């Protein structure tokens, strides 16, 4: 009847770039360590292979003089089968909203993975570089590598997460208290991030420090574009 | 990073900052590049080819940046004896 | 009593002064009638209302400047005090000296002129 | 006191190289720090390092860069047989790969490497990655 | 300096820094700020050197430079006498004035219509903007100021040494940074008098 979207015009300097396609990769973005603002800059670079896993849809209430009064607060896993994974908190009057919030805040906190090797090589990485850790309040994980075939060994919330992630070989421990499953994720997910903020004597050679796409690319910004 | 074939992994290979020798994540926004410009150096106007630097937010944070700055210009130029 | 005069009426009275400065006068029947001309106030009350206030306000316009709302002539006097002030065209008087231990610095930066010594005493509040 | 002094020492280099330095003070210099700084030095953590000399014990300064995530001892002096190896390198290490059990043998001090490669057991002393 | 003496300070340039009073600085020092100072009199006062004063003047206008849009190298101050001084300075050379009020979240939101994304930001006395500077923090913007003695050094990479109490310390200083930066990129080049003075970069001061 009537077509054509129109959806997605940037307010964003980083935005503009993206969708006038002068930026090619999300990995030149994560290299300078710049922020996303929008949650369409990553749905325009992928969009077709990211799958949601709700986790939990949990209540919280607080009390008044009327009563009580119950808001919905879910977790959101997100993450394609390439070693791009996310995760998102949101809480809300009602469900549905609280969720629909949560899988564009998943999208918007997106990271990389770095994936190794055991102690060979064959190609194709298929577990965790080196042994790591990561902490929310208490509730810790032991993320260990482990050889080829073996899978994930885990219990079920980080099972999610490793296995999005592409890490398809894993030994974990936890410590403390991982009933509540809201801890036991953030601390998975903040083991996952410290991947590539683990030194390790490969990456011991001096970068060359190339220019910005912010730099590089300002000759079309210089119109109005903020 | 190699492999059997040497074929290089990792989809990005991150990048190292100059006074601290460690590597900033794809979430640290308190990291900086900090382009300090060349010149010509016979009448002191502006020539092209900028010095790049790199700091991370943990010495920015303390305070500690300003000593880096400085002496990464010291061992180059443009300082002398400050 | 009461009768603290609500936004609504705060809002518009600063807008209308803006943009008719000119038709304003310091009476309220004339300052009445403009905003009846200059725009619709759909009740008759809130009219009699929005014209004292743009009267009011029109009494402190003609002292010294408004910090809620602008007019021309306030901007050319800004930028008049903002462009040059008649206390100096020297920089500053054209010759300052200085006392010792900043005479030290200078001798070991090649400088030796324009100086003045002057050693005063010993020391904090004493 | 000061039951152990490579005990001290290391926690020094360790401490210094979180907040982001690149000169330390470390005391009171024992032969035993000097060959195990050595082996740090040829596989690239830290630099080249001065000895000051005193009639006490002396005193050593070390040049160092980020390179280095963490030296550690274990104490006490535990033996290895080259089969009890494969068991302490495991939790000692954070990979297979890379990381470096040290030790002494009667061959020398020299890293885990090595001793496989000369048949030696002995006592193990510390660690580092 | 750098080059020889074609960058280096002039004998003129000295009067005006000592007739400003910008070598004095403030009783209460930091650890940050020991170097930059040579030593105390009999009295409580430490004098700033100059020499120092004026190598950090050289890269931190040539950073200014460095960027290729003149229009997004966000000036900000918020002491009354920093205002006539910066309005000046960012009327002049291209850039971005934001006097008075920080009014926060300017750096980080999506609804408010005085967004901008700078890259640099060129700040009078930390303790009187601390607000642009953390936010400058989590959006990954190099940052410039002004440092007095007593004030601490944190969420910046590059400090220009000055008295900075409210005092013709203030205007000088910002008028010798608008010169520099032409210097190296405009046409103003020469080194031998520019038009424009430091006598409109001083305070208002209210006048009879």
């Amino acid at each position: 009847g009537k077509a054509g979207d129109k959806e997605w015009l940037p307010v964003t300097k980083l935005g503009r770039l993206v969708k006038d396609m002068k930026i090619k990769s999300l990995e030149e973005i994560y290299l300078f360590s710049l922020p996303i603002k929008e949650s369409e800059i990553i749905d325009f670079f992928l969009g077709a292979a990211l799958k949601d896993k709700v986790l939990k849809i949990m209540p919280v209430q607080k009390q008044t003089q009327a009563g009580q009064r119950t808001r919905f607060k879910a977790f959101v896993a997100i993450g394609d089968y390439n070693g791009h994974v996310g995760l998102g908190m949101k809480c809300s009057k009602e469900v549905a909203t609280a969720i629909r919030g949560a899988i564009i805040l998943a999208k918007l906190s997106i990271v990389p993975v770095r994936r190794g090797y055991w102690g060979n090589k064959i190609g194709k990485p298929h577990t965790v570089r080196c042994k790591v850790t990561g902490r929310c309040g208490s509730v810790l994980v032991r993320l260990i590598p482990a050889p080829r075939g073996t899978g994930i060994i885990s219990a079920p919330v980080p099972k999610k997460l490793l296995l999005m992630a592409g890490i398809d070989d894993c030994y974990t421990s936890a410590g403390g208290c991982t009933a509540t499953l809201g801890n036991f994720a953030k601390a998975t997910f903040d083991a996952i991030s410290k991947t590539y903020s683990y030194l390790t004597p490969d990456l011991w050679k001096e970068t060359v420090f190339t220019k910005s796409p912010y730099q590089e690319f300002t000759d079309h910004l210089v119109k109005t574009h903020t | 990073m190699q492999s059997n074939a040497g074929e290089f992994v990792d989809l990005y290979v991150p990048r190292k900052c100059s006074a601290s020798n460690r590597i900033i994540g794809a979430k640290d926004h308190a990291s900086i590049p900090m382009n300090v410009a060349e010149v010509d150096k016979v009448t002191g106007r502006f020539n092209g080819q900028s010095k790049t630097y790199a700091i991370c937010g943990a010495i920015r944070r303390m305070g500690e940046s300003d000593d880096s700055i400085l002496r990464l210009a010291k061992s180059h130029g443009i300082v002398s004896q400050n | 009593m009461g009768r603290v005069r609500t936004k609504t009426v705060k809002k518009a009275a600063r807008v209308i002064i803006e943009k008719y400065y000119t038709r304003l006068g310091n009476d309220f029947h004339t300052n009445k009638r403009v905003c009846e001309e200059i725009a619709i106030i759909p009740s008759k009350k809130l009219r009699n209302k929005i014209a004292g206030y743009v009267t009011h306000l029109m009494k402190r316009i003609q002292r010294g400047p408004v910090r809620g709302i602008s007019i021309k002539l306030q901007e050319e006097e800004r930028e008049r005090r903002d462009n040059y002030v008649p206390e100096v065209s020297a920089l500053d008087q054209e010759i300052i000296e200085v006392d010792p231990d900043t005479k030290e610095m200078l001798k070991l930066l090649d400088f030796g002129s324009l100086s003045n010594l002057q050693v005063t005493q010993p020391t904090v509040g004493m | 006191v000061r039951m152990n002094v490579l005990a001290d020492a290391l926690k020094s280099i360790n401490n210094a190289e979180k907040r982001g330095k690149r000169q330390v003070l470390i005391r009171p210099c024992s032969k035993v720090i000097v060959r195990f700084l050595t082996v740090m030095m040829k596989h690239g953590y830290i630099g080249e390092f001065e000895i000051i000399d005193d009639h006490r014990a002396g005193k050593i300064v070390v040049n160092l860069t980020g390179r280095l995530n963490k030296c550690g001892v274990i104490s006490p002096r535990f033996d290895v047989q080259l089969k009890d190896l494969e068991k302490w390198q495991n939790n000692l290490l954070p990979s297979r790969q890379f990381g470096f059990i040290v030790l002494t043998t009667s061959a020398g001090i020299m890293d885990h490497e090595e001793a496989r490669r000369k048949h030696t057991g002995g006592k193990i002393l510390g660690f580092f990655f | 300096s750098g080059a020889l003496d074609v960058l280096q300070m002039k004998e003129e340039d000295v009067l005006k820094f000592l007739a400003a009073g910008t070598h004095l600085g403030g009783t209460n020092l930091d650890f940050q700020m020991e170097q930059y100072i040579y030593k105390r009199k009999s009295d409580g006062i430490y004098i700033i050197n100059l020499k120092r004063t004026w190598e950090k003047l050289l890269l931190a206008a040539r950073a200014i430079v460095a960027i290729e849009n003149p229009a997004d190298v966000s000036v900000i101050s918020s002491r009354n006498t920093g205002q006539r001084a910066v309005l000046k300075f960012a009327a002049a050379t291209g850039a971005t004035p934001i006097a008075g009020r920080f009014t926060p979240g300017t750096f980080t939101n999506q609804i408010q219509a005085a967004f901008r994304e700078p890259r640099l930001l060129v700040v009078t006395d930390p303790r009187a903007d601390h607000q642009p500077l953390t936010e400058a923090s989590y959006v990954n913007l190099p940052t410039i100021a002004l440092c007095n003695t007593d004030s601490p050094l944190r969420y910046v990479d590059i400090a220009i040494p000055c008295n900075n109490k409210g005092a013709h310390s203030v205007g000088l200083m910002w008028w010798m940074l608008a010169r520099e930066v032409l210097r190296m990129r405009g046409t103003i080049s020469r080194e031998h008098p520019w038009e424009v003075m430091p006598d409109l970069y001083f305070y208002r001061d209210p006048e009879e």
